[PDB]
RNA sequence: ACGAUCAGAUACCGUCGUAGUCCUAACUAUAAACGAUGUCAACCAAGGAUUGGAUGAAAACCUUGUUCAGAACUUAAAGAGAAAUCUUGAGUUUAUGGACUUCAGGGGGAGUAUGGUCACAAGGCUGAAACUUAAAGGAAU
RNA sequence: AUUGGAGGGCAAGUCUGGUGCCAGCAGCCGCGGUAAUUCCAGCUCCAAUAGUGUAUAUUAAAGUUGCUGUGAUUAAAACGCUCGUAGUUGAAUUA
RNA sequence: UUAAUA
């Protein structure tokens, strides 16, 4: 069920967004999904084929914590699993000073923090939206579900696999 | 020493071998050594020492600000300030942050193209508070005909000639040197007829030597 | 709006949602039908936002009353567009 | 004698205006061809959608971006 | 928006883009002419003229058909009345408005409304002074217009 | 009401710019609007116009190419002499290299550089940046 | 006018109570008459809801799509401003010019004196000068 | 070789003798109540120089009179509101 | 309930 949206539509995704449902939910365009996807996949290999570390996956919610961290397994990009201390991006004499190249964020409702530093190191970031979140501070959106654990799981395991268990 | 930094890193093994590369792409400097090796010898000018006041239950706590301002006499340029509670360390404060607050300033001609290049290309203004500065290209010969605080700081970014016209409270020292500071920094994002063309593509430095900083 | 789309070729739904004046092109949402009459077989022409009474030329099956905005034609009144 | 422009600035893919040099949120996203994002349109909520533009115009999506918006 | 008051609609008709007739309108100028005379006759205002063509005839424009504005047509024929039918409708809500204040002398609003009515008059009565649609010895006057108007 | 269509216009043009809008729309239109965009493009400060036919004096979209910084109409008419142009480029201008202005005169509607190749006066319009 | 309170209380508190409060006719023409924001016109970032219409769907009332007009509200890393704050502008302004009208020039003296005019009157409209003074004032920490 | 000055605006003394909220200096902020960087003097150097101070007025500074060119929510300042003449400004369009 | 001033 990664195609059902929600309710609200942002104006940024009504592109992405094919017809609303019987209910009043917005439901993807599957083909517009994978083509971001595929896109998305590419630039985060040419990114991270030289440098793995430069790649940097934020995971603020609970069932995209498992999901993120594999994928930090099976390419190397470092992932963020808990909370995303304001400044780790900005701080250079902060021991946890990350410099990233590239940013992947798994919603942009919840990990605001990662992608409103983006715009302070002068790097893209990509992120899986829903027919709800706001499209600031993303370059490369991937119009998906990413609430319910099946979608959040299959979309990051998904992205793996292009770029080249992880159910919450 | 002992880098912290891409760029930081970069810098000391002699890589970026010019300021002019970081302002291509945008790269915020974050270490003050960093502008200290690409642009040695780099002139010094105080502008004020402005004394600050807090008050508490047992008096008034007296901080020192001070206004520096920084650049080599062709066409860079950067103004720091720092409040501290002694002058001598609020001076070396404001030292770094004005390596840190480099920008470029473009410089043109007013007629012709013949010497070098010595004034402002067209019209700027500066959009600090109250106070607003414009600068106005001008012959050879006339001098920077300015009032002497922003003269101070024209004089560094290597503007030989301009001409000003101010507004605003301009007794507020602060404000009339930053405002200043942004009529310069916006010189070379305001496109003119000759940057049109798109140019060439160059690779960034962060990208073309980003295997050799990850070991 | 942010997203912006071709003003030049706006699609057949777009305009079609847009007012009538706010159009490319402007056009009236109005035409001209004409209504069989239930009494007799005689179709009689007229506005489709009449401001009066419509009667049949015939008799007066009266077809339509004006209705601040529409003809609010009767339900045995079948109507076709004059193109 | 010396070349009186320190440095040919960058041209926003996007919007087609240079970008600054203090303009911290600028982008640059390598497609294994580059593309320039003023940190303006980033904040708009709009970048998305352009590079969606540009980046059906180089062939990289196909059906993403509707026939009416592809300019 | 509007002259007197802070409201401000758009509600307006919509012109085609085809100034020839409809190809499925056959009357020729002559049934369109006699008609639009015989309702000049029965004492009809030139605008409600052209609403009956439309409603009934299906003429719903007659500069398509005839090449000639109603007015015009109506000029033709001398069957134009003398007073311009804007004007005399404004000068028939003068009348009403007055009759009504005669009897209720407390209205407030009536006497503001009747002030801004009359000015439209005179706006318009100087318009068609100039436009030598009115002969210069025309004016306006309460005591006289109850009759003509009537 | 409108008094200045090309004002109007003008306004509607640099403001689509500071948006980043790629083209934009403007309802009335006139000869001078379009003498105006005739002498923007000679410059190549739009890519081109179309203009629409609505029998209402109707609408004409520009395109726009990340180049105008900002085009402005001038209001009242100066009767501008022939030694008045540097006067006027100096206050309305950038420099001396980058802007040019726009005149109406009896040979049409030209810009200050060709004005005075062809040595003619007359009212100001606007200027482009 | 009494009675309390208080050092006193011509006030706050309590009791009584004239003009007035209400209607008709005629004056008066002033308010923190305030959105402290002149009138007209163009362009203009995301929304959700509401009042009155038009128009499709779903069987006047109600739930939804579009669109016109009205009083508003929320978000903004953007625009502006001294800031508070403004966004149906207080935006598009040193990159200064869409059209027109009214008003202001440090604080007092002072909306005072005199002159003119309107009113039965109180008062209203217009309205200075001498002299005095380095500040008065606005937003925020 | 003189005139004015040496706290700041404004280049120049935290030198020494007297004076003790007095005399006074002071265009403005202000300094002086006994240890005065500002009074009165001595020495020194600061500016200009056969000129240099003072007083009144014009101009610039003053984008503090505005055409270029101001401000009107809160600093001073949108008529209580509408109608209205003069005045000002007025849609596209003609080979 | 009452509570003025430096």
């Amino acid at each position: 069920r990664v195609h059902i949206g929600a309710t609200n539509l942002n104006f940024a995704m009504e592109e992405y967004v094919y017809e609303r449902g019987n209910n009043n939910e917005c439901i993807f365009n599957l083909m517009k999904t994978w083509e971001k996807l595929s896109l998305a996949a590419r630039v985060i290999a040419g990114i991270s084929n030289e440098t793995p570390s430069d790649v940097v996956a934020v995971a603020g919610r609970e069932m995209a914590h498992r999901a993120s961290l594999k994928f930090m397994k099976y390419t190397g990009c470092t992932a963020v699993a808990g909370r995303f201390t304001p400044g780790s991006f900005t701080n250079q004499i902060q021991k946890k000073f990350m410099e990233p190249r590239l940013i992947i964020v798994s919603d942009p409702s919840v990990d605001h923090q990662a992608l409103r530093e983006s715009g302070y190191i002068n790097v893209p970031t990509i992120a899986f939206c829903n027919s709800d979140n706001s499209l600031k501070n993303v370059d490369i959106a991937i119009p998906c579900n990413n609430r319910s654990r099946l979608s959040i799981g299959l979309m990051w395991w998904m992205l793996t696999r292009e770029i080249l268990l992880f159910l919450h | 020493w002992t880098p912290v930094t891409k760029l930081g890193r970069l810098v000391k093994d002699g890589k970026v071998k010019s300021i002019d590369q970081i302002f291509e792409f945008g790269i915020k400097i974050k270490e003050y050594q960093i502008v200290d090796h690409l642009l040695p010898g780099l002139k010094e000018e105080v502008m004020t020492m402005q004394s600050v006041q807090k008050q508490t239950s047992a008096g008034q706590r007296t901080r020192l600000k001070a206004y520096v301002a920084i650049g080599d006499h062709n066409g860079h340029a950067g103004l720091g300030v720092k409040c501290a509670k002694e002058v001598a360390e609020a001076i070396k404060g404001a030292m770094i942050q004005a390596k840190l607050a480099m920008v470029p300033v473009r410089r043109g001609y007013w007629g012709a193209t013949i010497g070098e290049v010595h004034t402002v290309p067209c019209k700027l203004t500066g959009a600090c508070g109250s106070v607003r500065v414009r600068l106005v290209p001008a012959p050879r010969g006339t001098g920077i005909v300015a009032a002497p605080t922003p003269k101070k700081f024209l004089i560094l970014a290597g503007i030989e000639d301009v001409f000003t016209q101010t507004t605003g409270h301009t007794k507020t020292l602060g404000n009339f040197v930053k405002a200043t500071y942004d009529a310069v920094r916006q010189s070379y994002g305001f496109q003119t007829k000759d940057l049109w063309k798109v140019g060439g593509v160059k690779q960034s430095p962060m990208d073309k030597y980003a295997k050799i900083l990850a070991e | 709006p942010l997203i912006e789309v071709d003003l030049l070729n706006p699609t057949a739904a777009s305009e079609a949602k847009a007012h009538k004046m706010k159009r490319l092109v402007p056009t009236p949402n109005s035409y001209f039908l004409e209504i069989k009459c239930p009494k007799c077989g005689a179709t009689t022409t007229t506005f489709s936002h009449a401001h009066r009474q419509i009667l049949c030329q015939k008799c007066g099956q009266p077809l339509g009353q004006p209705t601040g905005g529409k003809l609010k034609l009767t339900q045995q009144c079948k109507f076709r567009i004059k193109k | 004698n010396k070349k009186i422009e320190l440095y040919i600035p960058r041209h926003c893919s996007v919007t087609h205006t240079l970008i600054a040099a203090d303009d911290h949120a600028a982008v640059q996203i390598l497609v294994p061809t580059v593309y320039t994002v003023k940190g303006s349109v980033r904040k708009d909520g709009i970048s998305d959608h352009s590079l969606n533009r540009q980046f059906q115009k180089d062939g990289f999506l196909k059906t993403v971006v509707p026939k009416n918006m592809m300019i | 928006g509007r002259m007197y008051n802070p409201g401000r609609g758009i509600s307006r008709r919509c012109i085609p883009y085809r100034r020839s007739a409809p190809s499925w309108l056959k009357t020729s100028t002559l049934e369109v002419i006699d008609e639009m005379c015989k309702l000049a006759k029965k004492g009809i205002a030139p605008s409600q003229i052209g609403a009956i063509m439309r409603d009934t005839h299906g003429v719903g424009l007659v500069k398509s058909v005839t090449g000639s504005k109603v007015l015009r047509i109506l000029k033709l024929a001398g069957l134009a009345p003398k007073i311009p039918e804007d004007l005399y409708f404004l000068m028939k809500r003068a009348v009403s408005v007055r009759k009504h204040l005669e009897k209720n002398k407390k209205d407030k609003d009536a006497k503001y409304h009747l002030i801004l009515i009359e000015s439209k008059i005179h706006r318009l009565t100087r318009y068609y002074k100039s436009a030598k649609v009115l002969e210069a010895s025309f004016k306006y006057d309460a005591n006289t217009a109850s009759a003509i108007v009537s | 009401v409108r008094v200045n269509v090309l004002a109007d216009a003008l306004k509607s043009i640099t403001n689509a710019e500071k948006q980043g809008k790629r083209q934009v729309m403007i309802r009335p239109a006139s000869k001078v609007i379009c003498e105006f965009l005739n002498v923007m493009m000679k410059h190549q400060y739009i890519t081109d116009y179309t203009v629409v036919d609505t029998h209402r004096s109707g609408k004409i979209v520009v395109n726009l190419n990340g180049r105008l910084n900002k085009c402005a109409v001038i209001s009242p008419r100066f009767n501008v002499t022939l030694s008045e142009f540097d006067k006027w480029e100096a206050n309305l201008l950038p420099s001396r290299h980058f802007g040019a202005l726009v005149l109406t005169t009896s040979y049409g509607i030209l810009d200050n550089t060709e004005a005075r190749a062809k040595h003619t006066g007359g009212r100001i319009l606007g200027f482009f940046y």
